[PDB]
């Protein structure tokens, strides 16, 4: 399937994904397209925040569904 | 009994404990030349128990060469006589005597006994006793630019503390079975292998809890290992760990015994040979003494030069020692053996005074043992030094022209300096140079600027004013000070109270700062410091920076064209801690300390400048509903103190001081229960009351309880100050009227057009005119933390200490509140003394005018564990600038007032630079994408002109230059720095 | 000081930010007036809110002082315009850039941070009923950053 994710200043990167696919895994393709390492990439659906080792179901990620990938801030 | 009016400043440093230690120990001294006074005055103003001098040698001229309370008229009178009558008024609490004659029984009347200038046999002799007695001994000597000292307190000697800072401690995120200590996220302990720490509040593990200390074992810069926790538990959650500081065991060795096999102390590791010459160097300097009578070998002497070396060759071979004897240093040595430096005897004095406080106070890591230092780089080379010209003339200043000569006696006597600041840093550099002759000749002069008044806590480390003297200019009186002690400074000396500043420009301008020679700087803030950077930088000026820190202190030179300036390296930050910690979730004193200063601004002073200045502007509602963050704030702000809640008795304060009580400690914390209950979870699931986050419990106001009446008066005596009333402190008044309140009901409230002008306006409205309150002004309350009758720091401690209740945080006392919030910097008399003598030992480089950059040492130090270390200046950075070699620091352009668009052709035309960005102060004159009319009218005027109907004031009569930051792009669009213009007004 | 303030403004210049706009205040340097775009995907989208840059003398050694001037209903930011930031505070480097710091402001108006709030109140709102909380902050945004 087909997702966005809406970047910091305004971009929208479309990336081609499956439900199954681990959150590892978009955050290797965000650093593959983007160069931001993955410890500092914080990717958001729906008020919740992605963590490593899960899968995008796990989060009830579906068709063209939109993400957020801020910076890892905590205060 | 502790005089806290005194020590303020010390205790900071040493503590209660360490002071009431030292207030037991008695010190004998003997030798009263320059370092055993110097010595002798830092220890009476420490403040040990009393202090003994021995010392009947008649005065001699040379004498006076570093000894600052002899005069010409005391030529034949034993020294120690003449002295105890002036150090007696240092110290009213430390009694001064002098013994004639010294016996051995007597010593053992004393707790630290230190020798100087006195023969090698009988220090063995002196030391076979005061060792078996288990006496501290300290051992200093001062042979021109070196210098040794020997420490020996005993071969059980305890030290408490071995590095004089605080226990380590920290948070804990989880700790495993196997004894892994985990700190939180992006946190690091600072442990060490073999450090102890105590657990407490740790959740799930309650046996590390009990506060036994354990070993650490460091295995990174988050983690580290205890060993196994099998039987306490599983897994703990949560807690705190702090380190244990437990007392260590030195053991020290006798003279005669350390004589044979020494333990020196390296204080540059780029020398590490010399050491072992200098220990034979001082015993063949001893032999050769009592080869002549005690007379040490003349200056530049070739025969007695070769005598001494051959005693140090017959040294070495007796002694056994595999060391290469250098005969260059061992010459040098000889040359220099009657130098006799106050640079150098003040350096020493300050180390051997910190030794002194360590062996009575059995605090801090002492000497262990030997330590040889020397300062052989500060030997001029511009001038010729041999025995013609360093034999002595018979004055005052013969200990130092044995050493440097009569030319560059002359040289210094002729120096023109700027002293900024008055304090003890001040006051050490002017007793420096008035010992040094420093601007005793024709052309010579002193300035000497600062605007401060003498203070009582300014007495402990400034020797130069006395209790008579508190109230008056520092300037003054550190000057009429030092003309007493050598009367050719008078009428040297130009004593200013200025502050030195952007607003002093139109007295030191470029006519004073044009027959200056170096620039020494005694402040304590950065800003001023930054800015003189920036004035000496643009004269192009020597700059001596010195700062002190408790016992830490370091020392930098600023030298033009060839270092770097001060401002170019801003190293120490500060900390502000986040908002959301101190505003609702504090979870240490420091927390509530700066809520406490927060809360004290915000209700007795603020409110006061927006009521004041309401009935000052004539518009001053109107330009605070535009320009105000929060025009409702101010309106209610004076709503309340001009008619809601002006108070008619000192009553009414006591009852508004309850009411602030009750809305700040009981109704607050009701309220972020209500909104975040005792048992509520995160997003994540976890627990909210956990961690850095501590649950709150309301205060419920107990007349009885001693800090809850603090508080109370405390408010209504602050309240009461600020609106002139009379104020009370017996309890009767205060008990009677407290029972008679109503407390307001309080439930938490859970929520759930354009009026607001309209209601901000009736707000406004409802305050009287101005014109019917004329000449009716309220007092706004300023932090004073010096004095202790205006209830500021008792106010602060009561609400840190209140909030603190609040969180289940540990309260902390008057003493520790006042160093917090008062933003006090620790200073010791030891640690100026060591600043001056090394700015001092600089000194006499720049007076040189040495060229290469490795000849000069920035110094740093600190005292607590006995640490010194010198690197070389930081060059300043060279650039490429249309292929030629400038520097970014000390070059600039210098151009005369021509228009602005003659400027930038120049710029295009010489450089083959496209100026972009062109400023001046805080104004920005010419930008590239400003709008081109704004342009087309700037430009054809004159910069003068621009500047000033920019900055819409005109020019001053004294100003002469102008100094303008360009930034400028290259051909190709590339940014490239350049050195500022200088405009020539 | 002068030099790197200016620095930072024309790497503002050249590099469009397409969202935010920070100028000094007539000609002094020491003084900015910024402005950020609310975030489309936030209940704060098409807003516009001003915030006030104050430089200190030590910049860039110590923090700039930036404080909100529009009014936002945000759990994270007080009535005064005060803005909860650790690179404001005490993770102020020497390395940060206002283009940073508004990038960082922006970011976190995308999603706020309720487990470590600044209001208290608004954060037990957001965590309770979600639904008010949007319409508070659209009427918010509404009457304080349109018009
Ligand atoms: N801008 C300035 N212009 C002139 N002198 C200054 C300036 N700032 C500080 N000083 C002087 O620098 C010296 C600082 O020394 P020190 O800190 O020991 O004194 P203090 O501030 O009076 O004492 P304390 O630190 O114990 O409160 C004082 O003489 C102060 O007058
Ligand atoms: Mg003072
Ligand atoms: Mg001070």
């Amino acid at each position: 399937m087909q997702i966005f994710v809406k970047t910091l200043t305004g971009k929208t990167i479309t990336l081609e994904v499956e439900s199954s696919d681990t959150i590892d895994n978009v955050k290797s393709k965000i650093q593959d397209k983007e160069g931001i390492p993955p410890d500092q990439q914080r990717l958001i659906f729906a008020g919740k925040q992605l963590e490593d080792g899960r899968t995008l179901s796990d989060y009830n990620i579906q068709k063209e569904s939109t993400l957020h990938l801020v910076l890892r801030l905590r205060g | 009994t502790i005089d806290e009016g005194l020590y303020s400043r010390q205790l900071y440093v040493l503590g209660h404990e360490a002071m009431k230690q030292m207030s037991q120990s008695n010190v004998l001294i003997i030798g009263c030349k320059g370092l055993g006074v110097e010595i002798a005055k830092n220890v009476c103003l420490a403040g040990v128990k009393s202090v003994t001098l021995y010392d009947p040698q008649p005065t001699r001229i040379e004498d006076l060469s570093s000894q600052y309370f002899l005069t010409e008229d005391d030529i034949g009178v034993p020294r120690a006589k003449v002295t105890v009558s002036k150090l007696a008024e240092l110290n009213q609490y430390v009694p001064v005597s002098v013994v004639d004659e010294l016996s051995t029984e007597y010593l053992k009347n004393f707790k630290c006994v230190v020798v100087t200038e006195t023969s090698l046999t009988k220090q063995l002799e002196i030391n076979d006793f005061t060792h078996k007695n288990h006496i501290a001994y300290i051992a200093a000597d001062s042979r021109g630019l070196f210098g040794s000292i020997f420490c020996d307190f005993g071969e059980n000697f305890i030290c408490t503390d071995t590095d004089g800072n605080e226990p380590l401690t920290g948070m804990i995120a989880s700790i495993t079975d196997d004894g892994v200590v985990t700190m939180l996220e992006e946190t690091r302990h600072g442990l060490e292998n073999g450090d102890f720490v105590k657990f407490t509040e740790v959740k799930g593990m309650p046996g590390l809890n009990d506060g036994t200390p354990r070993k650490v074992e460091v295995k990174g810069p988050y983690t580290f290992s205890i060993g196994s926790v099998k039987d306490l538990g599983s897994a703990g959650y949560n807690g705190v760990f702090t380190q244990v500081k437990v007392p260590t065991k030195i053991s020290f060795k006798s003279l005669r015994e350390s004589l044979k096999d020494p333990e020196y102390v390296y204080p540059d590791f780029g020398k590490m040979m010399r050491p072992p010459q200098y220990h034979i160097a001082f015993q063949a300097l001893s032999a050769f003494a009592d080869a002549h009578e005690g007379s040490l070998p003349r200056p530049r002497n070739d025969i007695d030069a070769a005598e001494f070396f051959e005693f140090c060759k017959k040294i070495a071979s007796t002694l056994q020692f595999d060391v290469e004897l250098d005969e260059k240093l061992i010459k040098e040595i000889s040359y220099q053996a009657r130098g006799d430096l106050v640079a150098m005897s003040a350096f020493l004095g300050g180390a051997v005074a910190q030794e002194v406080l360590k062996a009575t106070t059995s605090k801090f890591y002492p000497l262990k043992q030997y330590f040889y230092f020397d300062s052989l780089e500060s030997l001029p080379s511009s001038v010729t030094i041999s025995e013609e010209t360093c034999k002595p003339r018979g004055c005052r200043y013969d200990g130092q022209i044995a050493v440097f000569g009569s030319e560059f006696q002359e040289k210094i006597a002729s120096l023109s300096t700027f002293l900024v600041g008055a304090g003890a840093i001040g006051c050490e550099m002017l007793k420096n140079w008035a010992m040094m002759g420093v601007a005793t000749g024709e052309s010579g002069h002193i300035s000497v600027t600062d605007m401060d008044s003498i203070e009582k806590s300014n007495l402990n480390r400034q020797f130069l004013f006395r209790p008579r003297d508190v109230g008056k200019l520092k300037s003054e009186c550190a000057s009429t000070a030092v003309s007493i002690m050598n009367p050719s400074l008078t009428g040297k000396i130009t004593s200013y109270q200025e502050r030195v500043g952007p607003e002093s420009e139109g007295i030191f301008g470029d006519e004073f700062f044009e027959k200056l020679s170096l620039v020494t700087n005694a402040l304590d803030n950065v800003e001023a410091r930054m800015y003189v950077d920036r004035r000496c930088v643009f004269f192009e000026k020597p700059l001596l920076e010195s700062g002190t820190l408790g016992t830490k202190g370091n020392t930098q030179v600023v030298v033009p064209h060839l270092t770097e300036s001060y401002g170019s390296s801003q190293d120490p930050p500060e900390k502000s801690f986040p908002i959301c910690t101190l505003k609702n979730f504090p979870n240490r004193i420091e927390h509530t300390i700066a809520w406490a200063r927060d809360l004290f601004e915000g209700l007795f002073k603020q409110p006061i400048d927006n009521v004041n200045m309401y009935l000052s502007s004539p518009n001053f509602l109107e330009t605070s509903l535009k320009t105000s963050s929060n025009p409702r704030e101010v309106l209610e702000n004076i709503r309340d103190y001009l008619v809601t809640e002006k108070p008619l008795s000192f009553e009414e304060c006591i009852m508004w001081a309850r009411l602030q009580f009750d809305k700040f400690f009981n109704n607050n914390i009701q309220q972020l229960l209500f909104n975040f209950p005792k048992d509520s979870v995160t997003s994540t699931g976890q627990p909210f009351w956990s961690g850095p986050k501590r649950a709150p419990t309301p205060l419920s106001f107990d007349i009885h309880n001693r800090e809850h009446f603090d508080f109370i008066v405390a408010a209504a005596s602050l309240y009461a100050f600020n609106y002139g009333l009379k104020s009370e402190t017996d309890p009767a008044i205060y008990e009677r009227v407290l029972a008679g309140y109503n407390p307001p009901p309080f439930a938490p409230k859970s929520g759930i057009a354009n009026k607001d002008k309209q209601e901000l306006k009736s707000i406004a409205d409802s305050l009287p005119p101005p014109s019917s309150l004329v000449g009716f002004r309220l007092t706004p309350a300023e932090f004073e933390k010096d004095d202790d009758s205006n209830h500021h720091i008792d106010f602060i401690t009561a609400a840190s200490n209140l909030r603190a209740m609040n969180y289940d945080i540990t309260p902390a006392d008057r003493f520790k509140t006042k160093f917090v919030a008062g933003k006090i910097v620790p200073a010791m008399c030891t640690s100026t003394a060591v600043v001056s003598g090394l700015v001092c030992l600089e000194l006499v480089k720049l007076v040189d005018g040495k060229k290469k950059i490795e000849e000069y040492k920035n110094g740093f130090f600190n005292l607590a564990i006995g640490l010194f270390t010198f690197s070389d200046p930081i060059a300043s950075p060279k650039m490429k600038v249309n292929g030629k070699e400038i520097d970014k620091i000390w070059d600039r352009y210098n151009l005369p007032d021509c228009t602005l668009q003659e400027l930038i052709d120049y710029f295009q035309k010489e450089e083959g630079l496209e100026v972009t960005m062109l400023s001046s102060g805080v104004s920005l004159l010419y930008a590239n994408f400003q709008p081109p009319k704004k342009l087309a009218e700037r430009l054809p005027l004159k910069i003068s002109e621009l500047v000033e109907q920019i900055t819409k004031k005109k020019l001053e009569p004294f100003r002469k230059h102008l100094v303008l930051e360009i930034c400028c792009d290259d051909a190709n669009g590339e940014d490239v720095e350049v050195p500022f213009i200088c405009i020539k007004l | 000081a002068l030099k790197r303030i200016n620095r930072e403004l024309a790497d503002l210049g050249k590099d469009p930010p397409s969202s935010s706009s920070a100028g000094p205040v007539g000609d002094d340097l020491f003084h900015w007036q910024a402005t950020i775009m609310g975030p489309a995907d936030s209940p704060y989208a098409g807003g516009v809110f001003f915030l006030s840059i104050h430089f200190p003398t030590d910049y860039p050694f110590k923090p700039p002082k930036v404080n909100f001037t529009t009014r936002i209903y945000h759990p994270n930011i007080n009535s005064n315009g005060s803005i909860c930031l650790d690179i404001l505070r005490d993770q102020w480097s020497p390395a940060l850039t206002i283009s940073k710091v508004l990038l960082s402001i922006s970011s976190l108006l995308t999603d706020p941070n309720p487990d470590d709030p600044l209001v208290p109140e608004i954060a037990h709102v957001y965590k309770t009923d979600r639904s008010r909380y949007e319409l508070s902050a659209r009427e918010w945004t509404r009457k304080y950053a349109i018009g």
